[PDB]
């Protein structure tokens, strides 16, 4: 692993330091249909006139980044997302921006969101949730390993592709940091206690974010839980979870250490590090090595019907899209 | 059941980020 890992810092360190910058232009893709929406963009199905492709292009309204101050983290962005490259990471293929707007194409996932097919089953088995958390692991080692602090781990953000794997999504609150960071970032259900108390913290939050997702896979709802977000606040901070009956001694166990408040005792933050995480129980019959190459057999596969089918997505209203005659935050964004 | 109270609550769909 050691191996692997020092050769990847290699490579995401040459990109860090020198950035791909305006790679492509909106008129070279077809505009199909819109996959999803935030605060300030939306995703849509693009398709590339050259080549034939279909990709996820991102589109950021710059005037609403800078009105809701993510001018940096938007810059984190890009620069994170056009420097890394796993299997379980969706890849950036184009970045470029306009006078109104920035744009990240990504490579489209047909699959559809691990939410949709969660909540539409209820619940997955045991084994199919190991399967997905340990590529959570193996890209959380990845990131950590490369300073980087993910932020965002929830259902919505993660894609299943044509072989059954998931596809990590959203790095819009990625953060490459040594050392401590303050920035109240995150979903309600999924934000660590260090987070919602204000205390700075490191990427021990993603290992806890992760102990929601296992729990919220295997159990169909979050150990976390009230239609208000103080609610919910106030249930994480009491150290306090409540697992359902049909949760194995083992998986209990795992999340006991995950669901930590206790950042000095909570899992991937001791000094054995993600291994601690590795070598539990719960992932015995885990091929950490067989799960990286993707020779593991999927617990499900969401066939497709053809290339640029947005079957697995839900409908979105379609915003029209427009670009001003003005430049509207040039300095701003400079360097994307 | 915890499932019912989930299912009933307003949290059951797409969940947003929060920051400001
Ligand atoms: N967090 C949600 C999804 O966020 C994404 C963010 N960036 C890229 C993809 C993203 C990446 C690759 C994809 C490949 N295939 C299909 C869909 C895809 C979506 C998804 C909503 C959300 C929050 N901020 C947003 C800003 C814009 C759109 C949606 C949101």
């Amino acid at each position: 692993v050691k191996e692997f890992l020092a050769k990847a810092k290699e490579d995401f360190l040459k990109k860090w330091e020198n950035p791909a910058q305006n790679t492509a232009h909106l008129d070279q893709f077809e505009r199909i249909k819109t996959l999803g929406t935030g605060s300030f963009g939306r995703v849509m199905l693009v398709k590339h006139m050259e080549t034939g492709n279909h990709y996820a292009m991102k589109i950021l309204d710059k005037q609403k980044v800078v009105k809701l101050k993510q001018i940096e983290h938007t810059l984190n962005e890009k620069r994170i997302l056009q420097a890394v490259n796993f299997p379980f990471l969706v890849k950036l293929e184009f970045s470029f921006k306009d006078n109104s707007n920035l744009y990240m194409v990504m490579e489209y996932v047909p699959g559809g969101e691990m939410f949709s097919h969660l909540r539409r089953i209820g619940r997955f088995s045991e084994p199919h949730a190991r399967f997905y958390a340990a590529q959570i692991v193996l890209t959380f080692e990845y990131l950590h390993s490369l300073d980087l602090i993910y932020r965002d781990l929830k259902p919505e953000n993660l894609l299943i592709d044509q072989q059954g794997y998931i596809q990590v999504t959203d790095f819009g609150f990625a953060k490459r940091v040594k050392g401590r960071t303050w920035t109240l970032c995150g979903t309600p259900e999924y934000l660590a206690p260090e987070i919602i108390l204000s205390k700075g913290y490191n990427k021990a939050v993603d290992w806890w974010a992760l102990g929601v997702l296992i729990y919220e896979m295997a159990a169909g709802y979050p150990p976390f839980f009230a239609d208000q977000p103080i609610q919910i606040y106030e249930k994480i901070v009491s150290g306090k979870v409540r697992f359902p009956s049909h949760f194995s001694s083992d998986l209990k166990d795992l999340l006991r250490n995950l669901l930590q408040v206790d950042l000095t005792k909570r899992f991937g933050n001791l000094k054995n590090g993600v291994n601690d995480i590795k070598n539990h129980k719960w992932f015995a019959t885990t091929d950490w090595i067989a799960i990286y190459q993707r020779k593991v057999e999927a617990p499900f596969i969401p066939k497709f019907k053809g290339p640029g089918d947005t079957s697995n997505f839900d409908d979105y209203e379609e915003e029209e899209i427009r670009v001003s005659i003005n430049e509207k935050c040039g300095k701003e964004f400079s360097e994307f | 059941t915890t499932y019912a109270d989930f299912i009933a609550s307003g949290r059951t769909g797409r969940r947003n980020a929060i920051h400001d």
